[PDB]
RNA sequence: CACGGACCAAGGAGUCUAACGUCUAUGCGAGUGUUUGGGUGUAAAACCCAUACGCGUAAUGAAAGUGAACGUAGGUUGGGG
RNA sequence: GUCGAAUUUGGGUAUAGGGGCGAAAGACUAAUCGAACCAUCUAGUAGCUGGUUCCUGCCGAAGUUUCCCUCAGGAUAGCAGAAGCUCGUAUCAGUUUUAUGAGGUAAAGCGAAUGAUUAGAGGUUCCGGGGUCGAAAUGACCUUGACCUAUUCUCAAACUUUAAAUAUGUAAGAAGUCCUUGUUACUUAAUUGAACGUGGACAUUUGAAUGAAGAGCUUUUAGUGGGCCAUUUUUGGUAAGCAGAACUGGCGAUGCGGGAUGAACCGAACGUAGAGUUAAGGUGCCGGAAUACACGCUCAUCAGACACCACAAAAGGUGUUAG
RNA sequence: GCCCUGAAAAUGGAUGGCGCUCAAGCGUGUUACCUAUACUCUACCGUCAGGGUUGAUAUGAUGCCCUGACGAGUAGGCAGG
RNA sequence: GUGAUUUCUGCCCAGUGCUCUGAAUGUCAAAGUGAAGAAAUUCAACCAAGCGCGGGUAAACGGCGGGAGUAACUAUGACU
RNA sequence: GAAGACAUUGUCAGGUGGGGAGUUUGGCUGGGGCGGCACAUCUGUUAAACGAUAACGCAGAUGUCCUAAGGGGGGCUCAUGGAGAACAGAAAUCUCCAGUAGAACAAAAGGGUAAAAGCCCCCUUGAUUUUGAUUUUCAGUGUGAAUACAAACCAUGAAAGUGUGGCCUAUCGAUCCUUUAGUCCCUCGGAAUUUGAGGCUAGAGGUGCCAGAAAAGUUACCACAGGGAUAACUGGCUUGUGGCAGUCAAGCGUUCAUAGCGACAUUGCUUUUUGAUUCUUCGAUGUCGGCUCUUCCUAUCAUACCGAAGCAGAAUUCGGUAA
RNA sequence: GCGGAUUUAGCUCAGUUGGGAGAGCGCCAGACUGAAGAUCUGGAGGUCCUGUGUUCGAUCCACAGAAUUCGCACCA
RNA sequence: CGCGGGGUGGAGCAGCCCGGUAGCUCGUCGGGCUCAUAACCCGAAGGUCGUCGGUUCAAAUCCGGCCCCCGCAACCA
RNA sequence: AAGAAAAUGUUUU
């Protein structure tokens, strides 16, 4: 009879992200004439920690081509990028780690990061620590690039979409056990109010579909239809299968 | 029960008004028509919000229905109706009883 | 919570308070159930008797 | 050894209305109802009034419709006076 | 318990009621939480609980019938009041008698039917066959079982020939008995009959008894629709101050005298008084009234002492009494 | 027949109590006596009923008067106050 | 969902769920189409998803019985 | 830059949708539940010889079945027994005799029935039409069932007659809606025709909770109105059961019924068992046990004093007065 | 405590109608073998749990006990 | 109310989809194979196809019902 | 180029 927790999250009162300490949105440069036709050289001034983000950010300063001033950009630092390094962004930039190139300007097998889903969105794909996108092919006519995403999905993107050569820094982060409720607490204190999590079976029927009973148990299948409604989508939503995953991925 | 056809019985057809031969059939209700005033009223009542607006009978107890014979006079075609007692198996065809069979 | 089921107790006393009334016999009882053929002929006979006694007044 | 009641004062519960059944009183009576309204006034009173309208004087039928004296408005039995 | 981090805490800020918030207790959300508070709808509805305000006079119930999503309610009939009305040369009646029906309970019956049921006897050894011989039969016995015959003991709510008592229908006149002959489309072979008529005779007991604050008629409404008790009939139950019926009388609704006491038992029902007499019950004293009269019986180291009723049995006793 | 044995329950206690032994017990018989709101008679109240009396000084005919019977009451009805 | 570590997580997809095929289609709305009719209308074909059918899935919900026979004392059955 | 008449958006339509809303989730009842149906009914009995009459009384039955197992007629006579006839015996078919029904009649039971109501055969559709009256249940409403006629048309028989379903007593269903038959009748209201619709009369599709709502749970989170009309204590009635005690005395006890026991029976007491009941208490009598403490009972374990013994002593057993 | 059931050749079971007592397995023999084992044939095997009970008799007609167990109850 | 899937040797099934016609496996029995046993191979028995009519030259096969079982769709007395 | 199935046999002489 009560609005369940996953329903309450959408109102965004206490479930908003804790963004106070964050350095700013990590984005590529705005796609401009210099990047569309040649390249522009920036300088990596600082490699800094972003609160709530595993990957470090790189503050990169470019000259403004149209006004005498500097423009600071917040890239997601690729591993091996250092302070004082010159970053080259544009169609004519070299195939060096940290450079920002259009997807169509790199050969097959290139490893890129912070890849734009569309040209000029300034980076959407392979942004988390240790992640990267692989260029697996080009279709020059109707200019598109086929890429492999961290999840293993194959995606077709415009060849004018940009990416940073290399892998996002900070990889291996999840290999260390948190070892402590307090460490999970401090992790999520800087992300959002999603921790700790009460099990639905530990609640009452009013609070959750899984609540109630003289034993803790789901009672009905935890696999929930894709067409179910809000307040019903607790458990395994639209699960194709359940159980300990035995077998191969990358289905043909 | 076994009821024969051909039924010589009274006819009220205003031309016979007397015992004539009748053809016997089993009466079937016939399709419920739209545009019957009750159906029109029911559809209008059902339209919109409010859900089901009239009873839907559920507590069925009868296991039979009363068989109605339609008696059509062979001369004037006037039809009469005769209700029988409740029966579980009704047949109009022949195969009459035989006495002394093994 | 069960209760009493039936009794005729006090019923004869109630009946006799206003008494068992005999059914007030009348001369010329009604002809309600009489055979209709007899009634038809009786009507014709009575009409004929009435006409005869009307002419008999001299 | 069921419930309310320590005590006292004051307050405290079948009312009014619309439409009705029976009965009764009254007026008039095949009619009845002046009071919507009008006239008038000593001014929310009293007094006066046309046309309608309501009920009644006719019933019956789903309806179209039809529509109440053979007779001293009947015969018989009883019937107060 | 914990006490240096999932720590404690101020202030600011956000989330608001089928909403929030919840390290999850249905916890917390201003002493309010399995849905806050405030106002209004709202005097919400209640077959349920409580209350319901002066006097006297007269009459005076029901807890039963039928129907109901009915079983703590209602409708309906009944019981009750009121208003009367038409008559009163009068009618009827919780009654008897006489005449005439109906009944299948009590009882009775089972050498009468059905069904139970004890025993012996006489025949089917064909008996159901066996035992035993019989060389072997049933051949001869015995047998247990049945069958048949005449007997015999005992039974029946769902057996019965018979068959009460109580209870019960009808009649006991003038709307009667009889006689003559008119109508009909009914009926008859037919004025044959049927029914209804016209005319005529029959009042002291007009056709048993007793009674009759009269009889008949109508309208309209109240309450009630939990009952219970006693004698008798009676069902279930070991039984019950149990549960369920029949008839009547009661209590409820009722005081009074008696049973010490007590709703129901006995007696008797009630305006205010006086006198007399009684009922039931009593009369040593409490306590009004004989420590009356009479014939017996009883002695109890648990005597007994008035029905309902407030308990006692089988079995025993040279106690004592009478047979 | 009476008495006794049979005959054991919890606060101290009940032929009602006291007490009673040719009873003040049990069975039976005869009288006298006591006393209910009952019965009889009388008065008074009311109710109901049947009657008399508009013939005068008559203002109370809803009055006055005569006669007889009757009186319990919850729920409830009605009446007069 | 489970609940440090260690060790291990068996069998079962028939059911209820969840999730993907084949549609020489079964079910099948409104609109649309055809016929009949003076029309209202009726009838018919077509007919989306869904359902149905088929497949997958249990660290989804869950389930994990019974009987028969069979070892050279018996018993029990490794076995069928 | 992408995208493109596709998304989107608007309306309708199908699916999905406890996420959410609203609601419901019988009755009787020896508390309620579970069970059952005593809820609509029928036979016999309870039932007390008119009628009526209750219980979750007793023994059973009903929601069907039948074109004949309805209607008419004719002929015949059944169960069973005995005596006979190849296979054939205890049972097959044939014969006679006896045969009051001991058979059969759809079903439960009761009644009824012998030239039949049964068995067999022949002909049939009265299991029809019209609308009334009547009996039972009963309010003298409905429904079901049934009775006797009338007015038709028929069946059967030589005929008188009989037949308006089943030999009788059970076998069933309102309003509204739908549907069919009938009337070719009424209406569609400015006037017509034709469709369509609506009426009038009779049926049918159904309510079994059977006078007839359309309806799943859970609450140990609970709420309210109430109920001692009603359960879970004590108390009260009862005392089956429990416990305790008698009588008789077949037997046991080597012999001997009774030292001590005691079968088959049978009479009781008690209320420290458990039931049965539902009278008190539901506007509340604090719900186990223990601890503590007092008192009472005696059906006495011990102690006192005794009687008996299958009492030599010792030990023991039975019993008495004794709390 | 109460209500049920089972008491049977050595072991596991069927009985029976007011009769008997059988089946397997076991055991003893015979076929078979050089001799055996198996496999085949056979045979013997109970005084029917105990006491009384009606009978002409009786495991069985038909009663009270003992055991072996199944189930229900024993404080609110 | 409607529409489907069916029903076939003792058991479980094919055959139907436009009729030359009833078979398969398991189970029973017998035979063969092997030196012998098991496995294996074959044959026999076992049903006339749920039922009643019809279309048909002749029906398991088609067409209408009837019985039984299962499933699905629809829902004002 | 290559070519399915084939289990078992009591103890002591
Ligand atoms: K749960
Ligand atoms: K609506
Ligand atoms: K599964
Ligand atoms: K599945
Ligand atoms: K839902
Ligand atoms: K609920
Ligand atoms: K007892
Ligand atoms: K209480
Ligand atoms: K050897
Ligand atoms: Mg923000
Ligand atoms: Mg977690
Ligand atoms: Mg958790
Ligand atoms: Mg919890
Ligand atoms: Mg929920
Ligand atoms: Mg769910
Ligand atoms: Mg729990
Ligand atoms: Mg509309
Ligand atoms: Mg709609
Ligand atoms: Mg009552
Ligand atoms: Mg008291
Ligand atoms: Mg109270
Ligand atoms: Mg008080
Ligand atoms: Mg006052
Ligand atoms: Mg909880
Ligand atoms: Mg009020
Ligand atoms: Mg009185
Ligand atoms: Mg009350
Ligand atoms: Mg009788
Ligand atoms: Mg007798
Ligand atoms: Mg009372
Ligand atoms: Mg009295
Ligand atoms: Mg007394
Ligand atoms: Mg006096
Ligand atoms: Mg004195
Ligand atoms: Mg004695
Ligand atoms: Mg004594
Ligand atoms: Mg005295
Ligand atoms: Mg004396
Ligand atoms: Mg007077
Ligand atoms: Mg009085
Ligand atoms: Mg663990
Ligand atoms: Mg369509
Ligand atoms: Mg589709
Ligand atoms: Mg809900
Ligand atoms: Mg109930
Ligand atoms: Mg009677
Ligand atoms: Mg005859
Ligand atoms: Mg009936
Ligand atoms: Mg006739
Ligand atoms: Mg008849
Ligand atoms: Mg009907
Ligand atoms: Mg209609
Ligand atoms: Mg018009
Ligand atoms: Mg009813
Ligand atoms: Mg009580
Ligand atoms: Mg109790
Ligand atoms: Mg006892
Ligand atoms: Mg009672
Ligand atoms: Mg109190
Ligand atoms: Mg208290
Ligand atoms: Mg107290
Ligand atoms: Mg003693
Ligand atoms: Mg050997
Ligand atoms: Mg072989
Ligand atoms: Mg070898
Ligand atoms: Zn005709």
């Amino acid at each position: 009879g009560r609005v369940i927790r996953n329903q309450r999250k959408g109102a965004g009162s206490i479930f908003t992200s804790h963004t106070r300490l964050r350095q700013g949105a990590a984005k590529l440069r705005t796609l401009d004439y210099a990047e569309r036709h040649g390249y522009i050289r920036g300088i990596v001034k600082q490699i800094v920690h972003d609160s709530g983000r595993g990957a470090p950010l790189a503050k990169v300063v470019f000259r403004d081509p149209y006004k005498y001033r500097l423009r600071e950009e917040i890239f997601i630092a690729n591993e091996g990028v250092h302070t004082g390094q010159f970053i080259y962004a544009g169609k004519k930039a070299s195939l060096n780690v940290g450079n920002v190139l259009p997807l169509g300007s790199v050969p097959e097998g290139t490893i890129v990061s912070n890849v734009e889903e569309k040209p000029g969105d300034r980076g959407a794909l392979a942004r988390a620590s240790g992640n990267y996108v692989i260029i697996i092919g080009h279709n020059p006519d109707e200019n598109k690039t086929r890429v492999r995403l961290p999840s293993g999905a194959k995606k077709v993107i415009s060849s004018d979409a940009r990416g940073v050569i290399g892998v996002i820094a900070g990889g291996g982060r999840v290999d260390k056990p948190l070892l402590k409720a307090g460490r999970a607490f401090h992790k999520y204190r800087l992300k959002r109010n999603s921790w700790p999590k009460t099990r639905g079976v530990a609640m009452n029927p009013v609070d959750h579909p899984h609540g109630g009973g003289n034993h803790q148990h789901i009672g009905k299948a935890s696999t929930i239809s894709r067409g179910a409604v809000s307040g019903q989508k607790a458990g395994l939503i639209a699960a194709r299968r359940t159980g300990l995953l035995r077998g191969s991925q990358k289905t043909q | 029960v076994n009821v024969p056809k051909t039924r010589k019985t009274y006819c009220k057809g205003k031309t016979c008004r007397k015992h004539t031969q009748h053809k016997v059939t089993q009466y079937k209700a016939g399709k419920a028509s739209l545009f019957a005033q009750g159906k029109r009223r029911y559809d209008r009542k059902q339209s919109g919000f409010g859900g089901q607006t009239k009873p839907v009978f559920h507590k069925k107890a009868k296991t039979t229905k009363k068989v109605v014979l339609r008696l059509e006079c062979v001369k004037c075609k006037t039809r009469a109706q005769l209700t029988l007692k409740r029966c579980k198996h009704f047949e109009l065809g022949g195969e009459k009883k035989q006495k002394g069979q093994a | 919570a069960k209760s009493k089921n039936h009794t005729a107790h006090n019923q004869t006393r109630k009946a006799h308070r206003n008494g068992i009334k005999k059914p007030k016999t009348y001369k010329y009882p009604s002809l309600k159930g009489v055979d209709p053929k007899f009634r038809r002929n009786h009507k014709h006979a009575l009409h004929g008797t009435a006409k005869a006694l009307a002419a008999a007044k001299k």
